[PDB]
């Protein structure tokens, strides 16, 4: 019945910043605590074992310290590839208990998205449905607004967005927005446009096409 | 090299049974505890239990009462996690991990399997249809592949058989209102290459045995 | 009255496995959490009971056996095992009910010159019965030649020393072992949890 806590639940820092996160145990667990890194789409990776021992092959900017009920994990100089969730993990002679995780994100200079628009393919149109896709490429920060305007009519409730995880090299994001319309609805209009606002855009950016090349 | 290799993604209906596996190589399988770790959709890591493959001694986490059972087959260096009757809440990612040598009291997971995604659902498996996202026809051009209307997760997308990686963005799937997943993969290329170069997305949806190689072309 | 587990587990000296020590635990209350809450043990296995459910039970005829063996022999201290230790030194029954606890004791039981004080039985005419203890030292006839109770060629003193040096591999280092025997019966029980 050991409760592990971590703080903060998430943080943002710039490349080269020193990052320190904490872990607390509900009872004294001596130095029986480990630290793991889990990148998006990967298994966790052991970084520190027994509170302070650096795993072999793990970069030396990582370190851990503490004992008893309070522990710390430190990245001395945050690198782009360090975006991940970090977990502490208590252990005893029977088993393990993971902490809840601390998500680490990277702060970088504002970068405006490059926008692309794609009409539906003829192959999909033949099947009775139309997907119009808007791509916002390699931007920072993550907050971006995409508005579908069809013949200058703002759309609502007929689009879904997806955002990549932060890029492990340049710390940007990308975003796709998909407007789904029946084939008949698609043919009711001519001008399909995606209007993009972002902190790096002083004025909105619009990408559009005319139904039929 | 120490390696843990897990079985592939699985989709099952509620009430069916399921066993997933984890095969160890490159070390003495019977001398290290194997653990199973669950990751709920969006949640953290939860330790489920661990087994000593030499005698199949098991320590279970206090949470997991008796739903999932851990076992091991010494003869083939394999550990297992299994359910007699799956429930919706078993939908998760499952990792196996090598823990401590039986001589060692210091627990830590030094090697991990690649993870097995389990989906418990009554909905039918459906392979995706793949549609091109064709370039304009700046300097840089974007093209891609729309991977639409599939179930369950996951799908993998590569470009030119994995040779093309620079500039590739494969977005997380979105669940549509139909209950079906859709996904896009894009790549940025030089506009000057659109005329003459070949760009193919390789889509693989193993649950439906659907593999598609789609050549993406500028629209005439 | 708290059960004296500290004097079993923290005894300064441990017996040689061939002369394994046994202590009866009676008329006392036992907090096993102090055992399983630590991470000092490299082995902590219970048979017929779950370790986290020990405090909820009452036991009849509790026994604590302790001794030193080599690290890579600890798996023999289990039901259904064979090997030099299980066959000739300390044998658990197939139906064992209790817990086996072990931990590396290199810091206390190793010595720069080599610690040779810990012994095990190397030779025997037959396997031990469960919980049997054999401290005899008759000359063992290992070959065709008779011994007539005399040490000589193929006629061996049956006990041999472990060689515990601090730089041995972990599997060759000394481990202290405590075996707790329980009986769970429909009968009065003088050992219970908190």
């Amino acid at each position: 019945d050991i409760v592990m806590t971590q703080s903060p639940s998430s943080l943002s820092a710039s490349v080269g910043d020193r990052v320190t996160i904490t872990c607390q145990a509900s009872q004294d667990i001596s130095n029986y605590l480990n630290w793991y890194q889990q990148k998006s789409g990967k298994a966790p990776k052991l970084l520190i074992y027994d509170a302070s021992n650096l795993e072999t092959g793990v970069p030396s900017r990582f370190s851990g310290s503490g004992s008893g009920t309070d522990f710390t994990f430190t990245i001395s100089s945050l690198q782009p590839e360090d975006i991940a969730t970090y977990y502490c993990q208590q252990y005893d002679s029977l088993g393990f208990t993971f902490g809840p995780g601390t998500k680490v994100e990277i702060r970088r200079t504002v970068a405006a998205p490059s926008v692309f628009i794609f009409p539906p393919s003829d192959e999909q149109l033949k099947s009775g449905t139309a997907s119009v896709v808007c791509l916002l490429n390699n931007f920072y920060p993550r907050e971006a607004k995409v508005q579908w305007k069809v013949d200058n009519a703002l759309q609502s409730g007929n689009s879904q967005e997806s955002v990549t995880e932060q890029d492990s090299k340049d710390s940007t994001y990308s975003l796709s927005s998909t407007l789904t319309l029946s084939k008949a609805d698609y043919e009711k209009h001519k001008v399909y446009a995606c209007e993009v606002t972002h902190q790096g855009l002083s004025s909105p950016v619009t990408k559009s096409f005319n139904r039929g090349e | 090299q120490v390696q843990l290799v897990q079985s592939g993604a699985e989709v099952k209906k509620p009430g069916e049974s399921l066993r997933i596996s984890c095969k160890g190589s490159g070390y003495s399988f019977t001398n290290y505890w194997i653990s199973w770790v669950r990751q709920m959709p969006g949640k953290g890591l939860e330790w489920m239990g661990r087994i000593d493959p030499s005698d199949s001694y098991i320590n279970y986490s206090p949470s997991f009462q008796g739903h999932a059972t851990i076992s091991a087959d010494k003869s083939i260096s394999t550990a297992y996690l299994q359910w007699g009757s799956l429930k919706a809440s078993d939908t998760a990612m499952y990792y196996c991990a090598r823990g401590r040598n039986y001589l060692d009291s210091r627990g830590r997971f030094d090697y991990w399997g690649q993870g097995t995604l389990v989906t418990v659902s009554s909905a039918s498996t459906k392979g995706p249809s793949v549609f091109p996202l064709a370039p304009s026809s700046g300097g840089t051009a974007a093209l891609g592949c729309l991977v639409k209307d599939y179930f369950p997760e996951p799908v993998t997308v590569s470009w030119n058989s994995g040779a093309l990686t620079s500039g590739v963005h494969t977005f997380p799937a979105v669940l549509q209102s139909s209950g079906l997943y859709s996904l896009s993969s894009v790549v940025t290329v030089p506009s000057s290459s659109l005329g003459t170069q070949t760009y193919i997305c390789n889509v693989n949806h193993k649950p439906s045995n659907t593999k598609v190689d789609k050549k993406v072309e500028p629209k005439s | 009255n708290l059960c004296p587990f500290g004097e079993v587990f923290n005894a300064t000296r441990f017996a040689s496995v061939y002369a394994w020590n046994r202590k009866r635990i009676s008329n006392c209350v036992a907090d096993y959490s102090v055992l399983y809450n630590s991470a000092s043990f490299s082995t902590f296995k219970c048979y017929g009971v779950s370790p986290t459910k020990l405090n909820d039970l009452c036991f009849t005829n509790v026994y604590a056996d302790s001794f030193v063996i080599r690290g890579d022999e600890v798996r023999q201290i289990a039901p259904g095992q064979t090997g030099k230790i299980a066959d000739y030194n300390y044998k658990l029954p197939d139906d064992f009910t209790g817990c086996v606890i072990a931990w590396n004791s290199n810091n206390l039981d190793s010595k720069v010159g080599g610690n040779y004080n810990y012994l095990y039985r190397l030779f025997r005419k037959s396997n031990l019965k469960p919980f049997e203890r054999d401290i005899s030292t008759e000359i063992y006839q290992a070959g065709s030649t008779p011994c007539n109770g005399v040490e000589g060629f193929n006629c061996y003193f049956p006990l041999q020393s472990y060689g515990f040096q601090p730089t041995n591999g972990v599997g060759y280092q000394p481990y202290r072992v405590v075996v707790l025997s329980f009986e769970l019966l429909h009968a009065p029980a003088t050992v219970c949890g908190p």
